[PDB]
């Protein structure tokens, strides 16, 4: 037969993937570690949207109660003790085939549409409803939109707080997208023009945008996830041709 | 595949001109399987203020296609896929050395009128294809015209523009007349101004010393020209790495200003250099 | 400022040369009016 | 003084008469084409 | 068409065929002009050590066509060029280990003249760009720039140990020593255009931004004006003492300053970015080859 | 005194000779590869 989708088999300890072992289609992050036995360690999108600053306190504590164990506490401490975020953790792809063994096996899609095998029930990317926004001239302009993930930092007088945005746009051109994003993000940008001089932590930018891939306009549908009864509003993209590109930073 | 239909019968001179014009990128905004006379080309925007940077921004927004197989009034436009090989006929007055990256630029208005199409208050405005080097050169000139025209003098705006505007790249003289001086250069200079302030505040101690140390050791004549423009270090090395990384990122930002997205990558060029093959789409 | 204050316009209408000239390209950033009863209206003006 | 002008749009149902055989219609056999993406195949019928 | 055949000038030794069979998957940059000889315009031998600038090296390595070895015939090299978005296989050349999902890129080889020089067929040799992860590419770029800046510098009694601390890097328990030592200039790469251009940018920035910010703030900017006052006043707290010319500048002077400072950035366009030539999906056993996908 | 050097470009035709059967060539049977698309089905083929 025929497939044409690019996957990767994945081993990750089962503590970190608490609702993401149940709802197929999630962003996954690579977190390299100075500990040599788990050199790479894989991170849920919602697991890092915990300490994202965009998320309100109700949603944050709700998914923290979805995300409370010792291993996750140590990993969040490691993530916070990392200086910046975006090149100690990294974008990796989209979840499919949770196995849930002892050390659980995950397939993950690099390119193409999200399906395990036999092409029944082609899954979709699941984005938290708080963490996305579409800054554009006309929303849902004519047809299919490119989905990007933006990491944006913030500095509340002690430390750095990262923030996870997802933009949906008709614009393919990265220059046009960073030009509309500076118009969206100018305020905290000037706050970082104050901060990055006095800072000694090795970072050089305000945020960075990276393409996930294509979506379809009529395939955006609302909903919620629930794990242990915690209703959590999400916006489910349905069919996604995953097309990763390079990180493009902006100051 | 996007089929174009003009709803108006064309003559044998028109079909001869389109046979001459076969295999050329035309941008469309529509993204349908059908387009007509109204959305084809760049004429449905070049009546609104004729601003070069405005055409450049919406031309960044456009969706590009390739002309193919004109059967009379019907006109095939292939939507060319990512990284595949395609044949392009050129329109920019250039010699087109192979292997360079190509961008897509608004049409620089030559003094001679176009012979492409003019039919019923509708022309076929085709944007040009240029190398990325001269594209970035034009974008430098745009930003520079705004930097000068924010400053105000009398009978000096013309003195800057007539010297600056006529440029030469590969034995070709082009020029860009009637700049409206919109604030487009002011924003796209404003982030440059921000980034140059950051280069000032974040530039290390090694580097502006490195001029004076290099000059006081040795000399070269281009270094003397750079001197004309111009006129303890006890283990802080991780701070030096961070400061040089920040300065490099600011230079990446100001480069991303003047940069234009490369739309084609050339492999094979005909001897006439009217058609060339590419393997790229963004 | 006084003319705008008497004719009832928001005092920050400029935004970096009309949002970097996309309000030169023209459009809507405002919420359209929250209550509506009869649809559309637009009244032009000639001095005489 | 002032001549204020205004236009208003109306919902109008509006009928048509035509004499018989006023215009002729020539049509091809409809053409079938296919585009095979990785998860769907889009079939397209065009008719001139 | 899809592939490319290269023909060597001379016959191949038994050890040379064994070397090609050891190297049966590798990236090879080829220029756009299709040279059918297997000794000219392949492996970038003709570009380094004949025309050396390290901005020219980075520029040409960005612009060359990457092409991977597939099979070695009795006389010819079969070279398949990658299609974007498809899978290929790369045998591992760089010292630094590959893990899954890593973005790969091509840096110029740290060309110490103690290497084994994989082929050496009558004054012609073969040097490949190093396939390396992207954070490493940024780090090696910054370390090479630091060495090229402080190498010209005089009368530091700590110069040998600070060049040692620059040349020592470590990433996932694999150390390498940077060959930019005390300037033997074996291949120092000399980076002179790069360092002069960086110092022209850090040189021309404050007075051009001063000539702009001294103009047209009768309206409330209040987002750039006072911000740039703070930005200029941190680094240069004592601003414009002797004044040089005592503020008699030309419009054409500011024109030339702006034009030069914007030209030098597009000259250092090569050290601006690094592109992800490969995104490795999985890594094979023992870290000797890896199946990846091709991008850019 | 002064000696002045000059490059001059020339287009030269070259006569060519070969023996009775100088090389022997080996020709593949050509293999028609049928590429299918939406409109044009380009049937590219090669000879080795």
């Amino acid at each position: 037969r025929e497939n044409l989708r690019i996957a990767a088999r994945v081993f990750t300890p089962c503590e970190l993937l608490a609702p993401e072992l149940e709802n197929l289609g999630m962003l996954m992050y690579r977190f390299e570690t100075d500990v040599d036995n788990p050199k790479i360690l894989f991170v849920g999108l919602f697991f890092l949207c915990s300490n994202a600053f965009n998320v309100s306190a109700c949603v944050r504590t709700a998914l923290t109660t979805m995300y409370t164990n010792s291993m996750v506490d140590n990993v969040l401490s490691m993530i916070n003790t990392c200086k910046y975020l975006e090149d100690k953790v990294s974008l990796f792809g989209v979840t499919s085939l949770v196995s849930c063994g002892s050390s659980c096996l995950l397939s993950c899609v690099m390119q193409g549409n999200v399906y395990d095998a036999n092409k029944e029930n082609i899954h979709g990317l699941t984005v938290l409803k708080e963490i996305f926004l579409e800054p554009d001239w006309e929303p849902r302009q004519h047809s299919t939109q490119y989905v990007y993930v933006v990491h944006v930092y913030k500095e509340v007088l002690s430390k750095l707080q990262y923030g996870i945005y997802v933009v949906l746009t008709s614009f393919q051109n990265e220059d046009l997208v960073v030009d509309i994003l500076r118009q969206y993000f100018e305020k905290e940008r000037f706050l970082f023009l104050n901060y990055l001089i006095n800072s000694n932590t090795t970072l050089s930018y305000f945020g960075s945008v990276q393409r996930i891939g294509r979506c379809a306009t009529e395939d955006i549908k609302s909903g919620f996830l629930q794990y242990r009864g915690i209703t959590l509003p999400v916006i489910k993209l349905e069919n996604i041709f995953v097309d990763l590109s390079e990180k493009k930073v902006f100051v | 595949t996007v089929y174009c239909t003009f709803d108006h019968k064309l003559s044998l001179s028109d079909i001869s001109t389109l046979c001459k014009l076969m295999n050329i990128v035309i941008p469309i905004p529509a993204h349908h399987h059908l387009i007509g006379s109204g959305n084809l080309g760049l004429y449905p925007i070049v009546s609104s203020n004729k601003d070069y940077v405005h055409i450049r921004n919406v031309l960044r927004t456009m969706v590009v296609t390739i002309l193919q197989k004109v059967e009379g009034n019907q006109l095939v436009l292939r939507k060319p896929m990512t990284g595949q090989q395609y044949a392009i006929k050129n329109t920019g007055p250039f010699p087109w050395e192979k292997g360079d990256t190509l961008t897509l630029i608004p049409p620089l208005s030559t003094h001679s009128e176009e012979k492409l199409l003019k039919l019923g208050d509708w022309e076929l405005t085709v944007p040009l294809v240029v190398p990325t080097a001269i594209a970035a050169e034009i974008n430098i000139r745009l930003l520079c015209i705004g930097l000068i025209a924010v400053h105000r003098e009398y009978n000096e705006m013309q003195t800057i523009i007539d010297e600056l505007c006529s440029i030469q790249y590969r034995d070709v003289l082009i020029k860009l007349p009637d700049i409206v001086n919109d604030k487009q250069s002011m924003y796209s200079m404003k982030t440059a101004c921000i980034s140059l302030s950051m280069i000032t505040a974040m530039a290390p101690d090694i580097v502006r010393t490195y001029i004076d140390r290099l000059t006081l050791e040795d000399h070269s004549m281009l270094l003397i020209k750079c001197q004309e423009l111009l006129s303890l270090h006890a283990t802080d090395i991780k701070d030096e790495l961070k400061k040089i990384k920040s300065v490099l990122t600011m230079i990446d930002q100001i480069n991303s200003l003047t940069n234009e997205k490369t739309y084609f990558v050339v492999c094979d060029v005909s001897a006439d250099n009217r058609m060339a093959t590419c393997i790229y789409k963004n | 400022t006084w003319i705008r204050h008497h004719v009832g316009i928001e005092k920050p209408n400029p935004s970096e040369g009309e949002a970097l000239n996309i309000i030169t390209f023209g459009g809507i950033n405002k919420n359209p009016p929250s209550i509506l009863l009869h649809g559309q209206q637009a009244i032009c003006e000639v001095i005489l | 003084a002032a001549t204020l002008v205004r236009t208003d749009n109306f919902d109008v149902e509006c009928l048509l008469y035509s004499s018989r055989a006023a215009t002729s219609i020539i049509l091809d056999d409809p053409t079938v084409t296919a585009e095979a993406k990785d998860i769907v195949t889009t079939y397209n019928f065009t008719q001139h």
